[PDB]
DNA sequence: TTAGAGAATTGGAGAGTGTGTTTTTTTTTTTTT
DNA sequence: CACACACTCTCCAATTCTCTAA
């Protein structure tokens, strides 16, 4: 995959699919690991060296990245970030997980997964004002949390037992819109009552928050 | 080359969006045709099928019930699925081998007839030679048959021969090269009795339903009882004066009907029935408690024939176990010809009963064994 | 079952050209000057008679088809019967 | 994928209006060439490279913005002529399953985009710019290097203009610049117009003709002869008033027909019970009918009020129209009309006399008389159209057009009837035929009202020739009885009953004013033993087969229809072939119109026709069994 | 045809009623040519009904007032089209929005909400209530 | 030139499979009692 | 559980295509 000097020129693409391709891609990733590696403060201290060490020493598995350091320093990956937020905070994940191993090559035995987390993203909006054109859309907002489910474990990648025979049907990916049904067994094409495989499944912590205008932004009455 | 076989095409987008798939397959053919290489599959719905490329693309296959049982390949390509619910272990594994070698790349009319036919009489159109080789269900109802011919016995795989209201006077031995023959009906014809050699036939294994009402048969055969694998026996209308005796035996049996019968009281071992269906009205049992028992004599014969019976080809063994006395009664044993009779209640072997006769008329005598106790009981029912 | 058809044989000649010849025995037009209310007349009298021969059609479908059928070997020889005797 | 993704990378990229080329340019666009020369019969490459857009981003800003560069631009041109290659060229046919048949879709979704792209001025006013500094050197000056950039370029314009209107953008209304009107407008601007008349007019690059025709026919594909005439000045003042009148009678008609509904059923609702035993009618059964259905129904009770239609099977659905017709935009329709005007003028005869010279030598394609005989019929009618001028045309007006349309004709139909697998196919090339003949008809006629003594006798000339030979005569008859509604759609049926009307017109005035006995080894010939060949039941079949749409016919088309049937009635007593069930109702329906006073000719020949046939009743009743079938000479024993 | 037509299982003949209710309309005159006058305001006002009183048909004609009540479902839509025939044969050119629907009542309660039975079934009932 | 006998394709009857269902009391809390 | 709806598949035979004689 030869680097891509102009990832700015989308081709006619939208974002989504033109970050979603492998040339893209790349170009993005190597982008964000050189933007972790390199990114220094106005005293030239090395920010990210810094965080990514606080990160491995309390075990904690995410990293805040300032939205006006990323703007400021990598111009198009914040052009697209908001446009695609989920393809490039997935890119972003795996870029951090990669300098993360760098920086402790032990990383591994204590997390699997980086979680890049945005602060400071300009795009501030009152609930009041959500509207069809913010869907898909990276948004920031603000309230008060009034309810807060327990938390709960949430199939990420399920796997299911065959009803008759041993097999186990492949990993599922859960998508928050519905609930994943297995299809058929390849093995011998059964489709009766699956069941979920505890050991194997990969699940997720899940939490569900309901959170509302502060009741001095809204109106009186 | 091509493949016949049932086909079920499955868009692995469905599992992980949440739609679940039909769950069985279509009747098709799969021809891996090529300047390069497609597979076509063609159904009942579309004899123009639908081309998949495999140049370079398939995904995986799957192999673990080639033998053709609970079978399929699973074929996954980008995007669809292709599995093969049922075809024929040896031509199927050729077009696997053919199938990878076009993935590898660098190298190189589901016709049917129907389970069912039905002949309503003769006249109308005679059975002939005419008939499917493998034909697997049939009628023939009204014709002037009096004796079961080749024609219909020559059928390769029946599972219904139905004969009734045919003339049969007599039925043969080579019926019972029937395989899978699981329903047999005669109603309504002339049958003096049912072939007694046909009891140990392909039918004892294979036949589940049996009808013989509205014939003159006056007495099954004892070897009757080999036919364990009957669940559903007609017998009424007939002038039937006893089950055999070793009716017990009939293990699979669930419905029963042998109303206005010439029965005069049940076998002994008709209580070792747990029927869901029976029905005996009108077979004029016999009403007294009168005691004309047999006597043993208390012989070596009687009582070896007795006790041997619980420890159990040869002809005089299987005599004996006809004879068994129902192992020389259930207590006290000491010879199998102690026999009697007593009265049954019906509810004791079929969850539904129909009333043979009236004035509550839920009770019908059966053979009895009279050993000390039974014998006393008798002399009090007397 | 016994799925009935519109063809040559089954009601045709039974049902319908017979029948046919009797449903204007008593008709009752007035000629010039009327052909619109004639015209209606003979339309409700040919549309009734062909819903009793066949029911499941409508009247231009049966039309058309029993056009078709005017070629048939019974339809034609039914017509030149009726043009010449009974 | 990726490594196509590299290449199109490698093109380079657009900043705000200024397009930055690699170095490396001509090794990537070589690539690329290779690619699609190395194609899956899928076509893999054209649907990656149109789902890319490099078309859009990277080739029309190199073409607009580096036509210096000529091994580049000749790269380019080679390349957008490969990737603008039309999809029936791409796949061979319309693919019948669907797997090809959804690759036919995208490489077409593709051609579209392309098409909307290719409307800039710029891109065409490049291509026009090097055409004519081209086309400026002699043609002996030329050699291959100049001669397939030209077939390059030609084919480019072809290309562009040949792709099919999306299906979801052709719902554009009339009087807005759909994607071919805005393609034509750049064609306008940049002046490639003038370069196809030069190309047209010039005896030296002659060799160009059947391009040419094919460019000029693509550009006028949707418009309408007399309808394009009509263009001029003050057409807005016209169409604004046209329609809002027309507005109004839509309403006028939707209020009317709401009326009447509301009438038939009543003014209960609809589970307001009730039931009637009507006594007289005996049900399907012999018991009387009930009726369920309300009051109201049985003023004009039939049995099918409740009846479902039948699935007309897929052998007998009759063929449909392919496309509506859309008033293209108004700068459009005026570009056009001057560019037929200059072409008929300056161009029309020498390249018509060129693309004959090209089909008698057998350098064309295989149906590029198709192109010769459309532009023959729209140029003819353009020039009857305003003032006509017969030697503008005068290289058509020979015997020798007569007859080559004569044998087209009868050729496609032959081939129609025996090729059934494109039948539809070989009806619309018939169907161009049978234009071409139509306009050389209408053009005699033309000639015979023009005051010029010499076009008159050339009319006398070529009306003897014609009507003297036979096949003139005997093609009419010969489509009628083997037309079929299945496979021809109505605009044909329309356009052979319309032709037949002006050759009767014709033919028995000119019987009418002389005799010109000897006829086809001559034999005798009158104009009435020629009307009996019209008395078979097939024709008139057709002609009401027509009158039923006489709602949405045009008046000329309704007098056509009724005007043959006068004929065949009135004059040759054969009423009783048009005494028939189907055409009684079609005669019921019109009487029943509520607009009926529009259709006067129309309901007085039904009227006198059902008089005829009410008097033959009241005489004899077997004529109601008489109506139910067609008939060959039952026509006179009914008589 | 009309004149065909009977009630489901009644032997009324729709022609022969809507005639009687027809001169019923032309000739009741006495409530101290009434329904002429109402046909008049209805031609007026534009309102598209005419309110009948059953007692009026009772006294005009006790069959035709039987049938109405044992047959509305058939015998109110014939007078419907009696109303509108006579209308439009006379007011020629006058356009309403809808045709004319007969509203027969009667003056006071023929039955109460206690009373109501299966014999009344699809039979025109007068009820006084809240 | 019409139409009728044999072969192939399409319409739809019906056999088989899967899904969904049948005012009351005790306790708190704020405001008003 | 069990009795109605809802949906798919298969087979059967009725209609239309093709080739021949009246
Ligand atoms: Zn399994």
């Amino acid at each position: 995959i030869e680097s891509i000097e102009n990832l700015e020129d989308l081709k006619g693409h939208s974002v989504r699919e033109w970050v979603s391709m492998a040339g893209p891609r790349l170009e993005i990733h190597h982008r964000f690991k050189n933007f972790l590696r390199t990114h220094v403060d106005s005293h030239g201290h090395n920010v990210f060296k810094e965080r990514i060490s606080d990160m491995c020493k309390e075990n904690r598995e995410s990293l805040v990245v300032n939205y006006e350091d990323l703007a400021a320093r990598e111009h198009v990956l914040a052009y697209f970030l908001p446009e695609a937020p989920a393809e490039l905070l997935q890119i972003f994940d795996e870029a951090a997980l990669e300098v993360v191993l760098a920086m402790y090559p032990k990383y591994d035995r204590i997390t699997n997964h980086i979680h890049v987390r945005i602060s400071h993203l300009p795009l501030v909006e009152e609930l009041r004002s959500l509207r069809q054109l913010h869907l898909n859309q990276l948004i920031r907002t603000s309230g008060v949390v009034t309810s807060c489910t327990g938390v709960l474990p949430q199939l990420s990648m399920v796997k299911y037992n065959c009803n008759k025979c041993n097999f186990v049907l492949g990993p599922f990916c859960q998508s928050q819109n519905q609930e994943v049904k297995p299809g058929s067994c390849p093995e011998c094409q059964s489709a009766g009552p699956f069941e979920v495989n505890m050991e194997e499944t990969i699940y997720q912590n899940y939490q569900r928050i309901r959170i509302q205008e502060s009741p001095g932004k809204v109106a009186a009455g | 080359m091509k493949l016949h076989c049932e086909v079920e095409v499955i868009s692995r987008h469905l599992p992980a969006l949440g739609l679940r798939n039909r769950g069985k397959g279509v009747r098709a053919v799969l021809s891996l045709c090529q300047v390069r290489a497609f597979l076509l599959i063609s159904t009942l719905k579309d004899k123009r099928g639908t081309r998949y490329e495999l140049r370079e693309n398939i995904e995986q296959f799957f192999t673990k019930f080639v033998d053709e049982g609970k079978a399929t390949v699973r074929l996954k390509e980008p995007p669809v699925d292709i599995c093969l619910s049922k075809a024929i272990s040896s031509s199927l594994k050729g077009f696997l081998s053919a199938m990878r070698l076009a993935h590898r790349g660098c190298n190189v009319e589901f016709e049917n007839f129907k389970t069912k036919m039905v002949i309503t009489s003769k006249k109308d159109y005679p059975l002939s030679k005419n008939f499917p080789y493998s034909l697997e269900h049939l009628q023939t109802s009204y014709c002037g048959l009096v004796r079961v011919d080749m024609r219909m016995l020559c059928l390769k795989s029946l599972r219904k021969l139905d004969l009734s209201h045919n003339h049969i006077k007599k039925l043969p031995a080579t019926i019972g090269d029937l395989i899978h023959l699981q329903e047999l009906n005669l109603n309504d014809n002339h049958l003096e009795s049912f072939s007694v050699a046909l009891c140990h036939s392909t039918l004892q294994k294979s036949l589940r339903s049996l009808d013989l009402s509205k014939n003159k048969i006056k007495a099954l055969p004892v070897q009757f009882c080999q036919l364990q694998e009957l669940k559903n026996l007609k017998l009424d209308d007939n002038e039937l004066i006893q089950f055999p005796c070793k009716i017990g035996q009939l293990i699979n049996l669930r419905f029963l009907s042998a109303a206005r019968n010439k029965l005069p009281f049940l076998p002994s071992e008709f209580r070792n029935l747990s029927l869901e269906y029976l029905d005996l009205f009108g077979n004029t049992f016999e009403q007294p408690k009168v005691l004309p028992v047999i006597k043993l004599q208390a012989p070596l014969t009687l009582l070896e024939s007795s006790a041997r019976t619980i420890l159990h080809i040869p002809f005089h063994l299987c005599q004996d176990l006809d004879t068994a006395k129902i192992c020389v009664c259930g207590r006290f044993c000491l010879n199998s010809f102690i026999q009697g009779t007593t009265t049954m209640n019906l509810h004791s072997v079929a969850h539904t009963v129909v009333l043979v006769d009236n004035l509550g008329g839920t009770e019908a005598p059966i053979i009895s064994y009279f050993c000390s106790l039974g014998c006393y009981v008798n002399s009090s029912d007397m | 079952r016994n799925i009935p058809k519109l063809d040559a044989q089954r009601l045709i000649s039974e049902r319908g050209l017979p029948a046919l010849r009797h449903v204007f025995d008593k008709a009752k037009f007035k000629g010039k000057g009327h052909e619109a209310e004639d015209l209606k007349m003979l339309i409700r009298h040919m549309e009734h008679w062909a819903h009793r021969l066949f029911p499941k059609l409508q009247f231009e479908d049966f039309i058309d088809r029993v056009e078709y059928l005017g070629s048939k070997k019974e339809v034609q020889t039914c017509l030149k019967r009726i043009r010449l005797d009974l | 994928n990726c490594e196509l993704l590299a290449t199109c990378s490698a093109l380079g990229y657009l900043e705000g209006d200024t397009y930055h080329k690699e170095p490396d340019c001509l090794e990537s666009v070589k690539d690329l060439i290779r690619y699609l020369r190395h194609e899956d019969e899928t076509r893999d490459v054209r649907q990656q490279l149109g789902a890319a857009q490099i078309l859009q981003s990277d080739l029309l800003p190199i073409l607009t913005q580096h036509h210096q560069d000529k091994p580049l631009f000749d790269a380019v041109i080679r390349l957008m002529v490969n990737l603008t290659q039309p999809a029936l060229l791409c796949f061979g046919n319309l693919p019948k399953e669907p797997s090809f048949r959804h690759h036919f879709l995208q490489v077409l979704t593709y051609l579209q985009a392309y098409k909307e792209a290719f409307a800039s001025e710029k891109a065409f006013g490049v291509l026009s710019e090097t055409l004519y500094e081209l086309l400026q050197l002699g043609w002996e000056e030329r050699q291959e290097e100049d001669n397939l950039l030209i077939e390059r370029i030609l084919l480019l314009v072809r290309n562009i203009l040949h792709v099919p209107a999306d299906l979801d953008q052709e719902k554009k209304i009339d009087d807005d610049a759909s994607a071919h009107d805005q393609l034509l407008w750049a064609i306008h601007l940049s002046g490639l117009d003038d370069l196809l008349l030069f190309l047209a007019s010039s005896s030296a690059e002659e060799q160009w003709s059947l391009h040419v025709l094919e460019i000029v026919s693509l550009m006028f594909r949707d418009q309408n002869p007399e309808q394009l005439a009509g263009v001029g000045q003050g057409r807005l003042a016209q169409e604004r008033s046209a329609d809002f009148a027309e507005l109004e009678v839509l309403r006028q008609r939707e209020m009317a027909e709401k009326k009447t509904r509301a009438l038939q059923r009543g003014n209960r609702h609809s589970r307001f019970g009730g039931s009637y035993i009507v006594q007289g009618l005996k049900s399907i059964g012999e018991r009387d009918l009930i009726f369920h259905k309300g009051l109201h129904n049985l003023r004009n009770y039939s049995s099918d009020l409740g009846k479902q239609p039948k699935k007309v099977p897929k052998r007998r659905q009759a063929a449909r129209e392919l496309s509506i017709q859309r008033r293209s935009a108004l700068n459009v329709r005026l570009f056009l009309r001057d560019f037929c005007s200059e072409f008929l003028e300056n161009c029309y005869n020498r390249l018509m006399g060129s693309v004959k010279d090209h089909l008698l030598r057998e350098k064309a394609q295989q149906h590029d008389e198709t192109y010769y005989m459309w532009a023959l019929a729209f140029f003819m009618a353009f020039n009857r159209a305003a003032s006509f001028r017969p030697g503008l045309v005068s290289e058509t007006l020979s015997v020798r057009t007569f007859h080559f349309i004569e044998q087209n004709l009868t050729n496609y139909y032959e081939m129609m009837l025996t090729d059934r697998k494109e039948a539809a196919s070989w009806a619309r090339r018939m169907h161009l035929a049978l234009k071409a003949y139509q306009e050389l008809l209408a053009t005699v006629n033309e000639m015979d009202i023009s005051p010029d003594e010499a076009v008159r006798e050339s009319s006398r000339i070529i009306k003897n020739n014609i009507f003297y030979v036979m096949e003139y005569r005997e093609l009419f008859l010969a489509l009628f009885r083997k037309f079929d509604e299945r496979c021809q759609p109505r605009s044909f049926l329309r356009d052979l009953v319309e032709t037949t009307h002006l050759f009767l017109k014709m033919l028995e005035r000119f019987c009418r004013s002389r005799g010109n006995l000897v006829v086809q080894s001559e034999k005798e010939f009158n104009f009435l033993d020629y009307l009996k060949r019209f008395a078979c039941s097939t024709v008139v079949r057709a002609y009401v087969l027509l009158l039923r749409s006489y709602q949405q016919n045009s008046a000329h088309t309704n007098h056509c229809i009724v005007k043959m049937l006068h004929r065949l009635a009135h004059d040759l007593k054969m009423e009783a072939l048009l005494f028939q069930l189907s055409v009684f109702c079609l005669f019921n329906r019109l009487l029943s119109d509520p607009a009926a006073g529009a259709y006067k000719e129309l309901v007085t020949f039904a009227k006198y026709i059902l008089g005829k046939f009410f008097a033959l009743a009241a005489v004899n009743q077997k004529a109601f069994v008489e109506l139910l079938f067609w008939k060959n000479t039952a026509v006179v024993r009914e008589m | 045809l009309g004149q065909k037509l009977v009630i489901w299982g009644t032997d009324v003949n729709v022609a022969a009623c809507k005639e009687n209710f027809q001169r019923f309309l032309q000739r009741f005159i006495d409530p101290l040519p009434l329904y002429m006058q109402r046909l008049g305001e209805i031609n007026v006002i534009g309102e598209p009904f005419l309110n009948v009183n059953c007692e009026h048909i009772k006294s005009f004609d006790k069959n035709l007032y039987r049938q109405l009540i044992s047959y509305p479902q058939e015998v109110i839509p014939t007078f419907d089209m009696a109303v509108n025939e006579i209308f439009f044969d006379r007011y020629p050119d006058s356009i309403l929005e809808h045709q004319i629907q007969v509203r027969p009542f009667n003056a006071l309660k023929t039955k109460n909400m206690r009373n109501l039975n299966p014999e009344d079934i699809d039979q025109l009932i007068t009820i006084s209530g809240m």
